[PDB]
């Protein structure tokens, strides 16, 4: 309503940036945590798809 | 100049909220999207377990192999 | 009507930022829960690869 | 692309798996299978087309490879390559895309996973929105998919499906259906700390759905019912837009565009919300010709 | 003059502040969706490898 | 739903697994099991009800299937389908929901994972909040669950559990319990760069918990103790609300609603914070009748 | 580092796997393999260098270990340790980094996963941007990688790749290529609720790409075509920057820096956008010497 | 807790695995192991203490169970339960916590995963910050851990480690070390669209590290070097705080608190930044006693 109630908001948007100055760090790290979890959980498939296949290859003398 | 400044301040304060009502709907978009990823992250945690335990018994059965 | 709406916008602007921090504060918290939640998935999907990699040769030579 | 269509699709990808020894033989072996050998050599065969960007000939080789595991009666090993045809035919004939994905669903139904099935019920509905434009068929796919998410407890991710089945039903004049979805979303939105400030966006769409031909006169009975639970959704001016719109509904129909002129400036409305107001703007001119 | 020239030249500092704030959300709301597809290609990728082990766990104990 | 209740639940899902050859036989085999065959055919049987949306008959088939693996004494294969009944009976009889989930916990206890157990101790507490409204039973489930999160180092996700056990204890007149949780959260909140600007929201609830019948007179002794560590939580006006409320506590009781009129406008208070002020507003009228 | 280069790389990591019994033997066994024993003892051998931070000698042991599974003709078990050399040689000779990652791609091509391949096509392009600065080679890697993301339906994550192939093509004077990418991004950006307020950033780059030597005179034909779909991108002043720049293009060339003086203050431009305006600022002085 | 300390820790959890048949026997079997039976019955034994909240007796049973797989020479199966003791002894004797986690590292070193190792090098450093307060030992753990993240390409998550090793080195008077970390973070921060507006926070700490006893006179040579690359970090008033602080460094030492009075109001400084200014405020009084 004047200069003083502006400087409420002027300090308040300064908090929102800061708060978000923390927030861009946390949202960044999980980016690279998943993009490396891509290679873990897809080698997990080709580790498991190769596995059974070798256990489809292990079903001998079953009779 | 004085009247103009007020006029300038009008198109200032108009685009001021129009920058910051604009910041709100992206603020609410991430909150819908982040919480939606929570149950994306929930299925992987539950899945990993069954992704491990059912899979895990097969390691115990290796003595049969 | 000029200095009125400057107030009447900065009244409703401060009616947004008192909410806009609010909603951005949970966003600063909701990620923190998920960073722990990926972290449970992280080492376990690291273990589940290592267990199967032990078991592959125990199904390859078998 | 990539050394002459990837060796002209590997010279038809090793002579189209022919000389498979009839692909059926019971003389020597009675307990063996060359069909299992025919899996990888014909799944690799489909893979070479995507290097050559021949998606039409790609999924045609996935489906028989998907038929091959169905011939070997391994269930899951067929399903994950039907979808590799369904992902293939999206940049191809979409009618072949949707039914191959539809054939992929019934394997996942009796498998034990509806999450995968509900993911493809919205993937088949993505095709109905973009290429084969048939909206009411996509309605039954979203409505089926949201039943799977509610069956698997994901009440948050159900809504992102369940909004669009209410979204497309709005312009298809199926309001009294869609007016319940926005109500049951918003009633289940105010109760949570997450989605609380999003909840006022839903009830504004919900009150907007009270404009069939009826209950614009009982708009007061709408908004008093919208007063009831969520404390005017803490009295956002988006609902105050409707409040001045109530007394607008009788007279001064030129102020309709004036009412949104002070709203489209402060918040750029989208093409959904534009048409829904414009169809009201057609009906409010019936009050104009009544005044004459 | 000076009663608003002091004031309005400080209001421009507030809009210069929110412009720093505004580009950060749109980069963040880009980045969450930019992560929101990596979280999909894990999801059904896990749902693959659950079944390959589920097909394994019934066969291995035999 | 889905071709006549999914073939009327698959015509009772293949004659209710009968002709299992007595489901017990020691003549031919002494080292085999048809019980393992009875697992999938009866776990698929429970799955067909969720297509027909018969959740009451769904989990009744999960529990015997969960009893099946318990009959086969296989660890890690009974527990994951108790919860599939516990997820089933939520849109059904909730007393059958909570104890089947309760039976699912003790398998996960001696398994090696408390994260899974603490997830279901709040899932059982979700039922106590919504359908079978019994608050103090939910208190012991949240308080037990937070012990598991602290045992597994997740101090961040412990609090989201541990707030609600302090939240519901507030209106249950268990302040001196709950006044320590908000203190130990906020003391462990100011020390981190995360949660630092959230920490002022806790101490305002914590000072609000100093209004049992006592220590509203020693509110100064509260807030000087709240002065002590976090530098007035960098002096937010939310604590200045309490500062003018201190001198309010003696006289001019009509200014209580005036004090929140300048606060509910700037920040829309919720139904928790409304009642906690209103119960103070009842007790502050005891100072009004003392003045007479 | 870590007890004398980790025992001086474990004293060359157990005598460089020698005494492998020729690493080939057909006398005793015809159906066994000491090569499988040579996998882990030589993959652990590469691992000890990263403790000693000898990345140049690290990946040299990964590649023969990657050759070892290729010798054993297990496909995927070789691929995941080529990349462990490719991750190793980044803080080493980058030409050995890029081709070992390039050898890792063709295993993932015929494997069934292009997501892993497109991740490394941008990883090899990360090396071309930082150490071996060769921009137009990185163009063909990004352009190939975006073809994989579009083939695997990830239209969102395709753009983060596809922007940079349009980004680096801008200063390489390949505008008419890059002018289509920013158009096809922005046309596919306005249609979504996500990326809608990001879309105005793209068309400003897209109209900026209409400054080859040509169509700065037809800038009006640019911006009327940019008027056409997205309603001036709800008329952001970033496009109004271009609007005053249109009449600027004829006369008063000193106002170019004045036009960005009121724009760099309100929004700090980056080094990409600086040079693109500056190369226009060179061409606009051709209009200055025409005026003489 | 939970039925009398979980049956008084299950009556010492099945008589402390005794009657293991000597836990060693070569008469009947030469190719079998009861040690593998002793794994689960003694890993479940450690699990029962966490239900009874006896963490001191919990990890004592994990370590011998971790010794048991080391006795069976299965590497990874021992490592994941050392950390279950390391997670156990955090609410116990921390010196037993840190070395058991330290014993868990060397298994993960030669395993092929440094991500898991770098996670525990900061977990062991969490104990050095909170309970066994020894800061310079935690410095070598963070500095070792950041070497693992840089070795595994995670340059973003390396910094969150690498800030704290520069953070604690600041009050330990190791400036010229720590002044390079904030420089190499901020130089590698301005080049990205992410972290760009965070980068001005680092250089303010970096210029603050130029106050050993020296280069406060050459603060102009600091800030002109800080002028050089990032265009005054687009001239934030946080650097303008340093600009008026330059001429402050000669005379009028009372204006130091006045300079932060206009800064702590607009931005509440933390206890790190408070002490670093206060230690300058001690050294600036040496200029006051020189003036006398």
């Amino acid at each position: 309503t004047s200069n003083r109630r502006l400087q409420q908001t002027q300090a308040q948007v300064d908090e929102v940036v800061d708060i978000m100055r923390v927030n861009v760090d946390k949202v960044l790290e999980r980016d690279q945590k998943l993009s490396e979890l891509d290679d873990r959980a897809d080698a997990l498939q080709a580790g498991a798809s190769q596995f059974e296949t070798s256990a489809a290859k292990l079903k001998r003398k079953y009779w | 100049r004085a009247d103009q400044l007020a006029d300038e301040s009008l198109e200032s304060t108009r685009r001021m909220l129009q920058l910051v009502e604009e910041s709100k709907d992206a603020g609410i978009r991430t909150l819908v999207m982040l919480d939606e990823q929570g149950e994306q992250l929930e299925r992987i945690e539950e899945g990993m377990d069954q992704i491990n335990k059912d899979m895990k018994e097969a390691e115990k059965n290796l003595t049969d192999l | 009507a000029r200095e009125n709406e400057m107030d009447e916008n900065l009244e409703q602007v401060s009616g947004i930022i008192g909410n806009l921090r609010h909603m951005a504060l949970d966003m600063g918290n909701e990620i923190d829960t998920q960073n722990r939640q990926i972290d449970r998935i992280m080492e376990k999907a690291d273990s589940n690869k290592t267990r199967i990699d032990e078991a592959n040769q125990r199904a390859t030579k078998m | 692309s990539g050394k002459e269509a990837e060796a002209m699709a590997l010279l038809a990808e090793a002579e189209r798996k022919v000389k498979n020894s009839q692909s059926f033989f019971s003389g020597l072996f009675g307990g063996s299978s060359k069909i299992e050998e025919a899996c990888e050599i014909y799944a690799r065969a489909a893979n070479m087309f995507k290097m050559a960007k021949n998606w039409s000939a790609a999924g045609s080789a996935f489906c028989q490879a998907a038929q091959l595991h169905l011939q070997l009666q391994s269930k899951h090993d067929a399903a994950t390559c039907f979808v590799d045809a369904g992902n293939a035919f999206k940049k191809a004939d979409p009618q072949e895309a949707i039914n191959c994905l539809m054939r992929a669903i019934e394997i996942y139904t009796d498998m034990g996973r509806f999450t995968i099935a509900a993911k493809h019920h919205i993937s088949i509905a993505e095709i109905y929105e973009t290429e084969l434009v048939d909206i009411e068929k996509a309605i039954a796919h979203y409505e089926q998919s949201a039943d799977y998410y509610k069956g698997e407890e994901s009440n948050s991710s159900a809504n992102k499906c369940l909004l669009k089945v209410a979204g497309y039903a709005a312009q298809l004049e199926q309001y009294q259906k869609a007016i319940d979805i926005y109500e049951q979303v918003g009633t289940n939105a105010m109760d949570s700390p997450l989605l609380k400030y999003s909840a006022k966006d839903y009830f504004f769409k919900a009150a907007l759905c009270h404009f069939c031909i009826d209950m614009l006169n009982a708009k007061l009975a709408v908004q008093k019912y919208e007063e009831l639970f969520p404390a005017f959704s803490d009295s956002r001016e988006c609902k105050l837009m409707k409040k001045l719109l109530e007394a607008h509904e009788e007279q001064n129909v030129d102020s309709y565009t004036e009412a949104v002129k002070e709203y489209d400036s402060i918040s750029r409305l989208d093409q959904w919300l534009t048409t829904m107001l414009l169809r009201i703007k057609k009906t409010i001119q019936g009050d104009e010709e009544d005044l004459r | 003059l000076s009663e608003i020239e002091t004031r309005h030249s400080e209001i421009i500092k507030l809009e210069n502040s929110i412009r720093e704030l505004h580009d950060m959300f749109m980069d963040m709301a880009m980045l969450v969706e930019s992560q929101g597809e990596m979280i999909d290609r894990i999801e059904y990728n896990v749902e693959h490898a659950v079944d390959y082990v589920e097909r394994a766990v019934s066969d291995t104990k035999k």
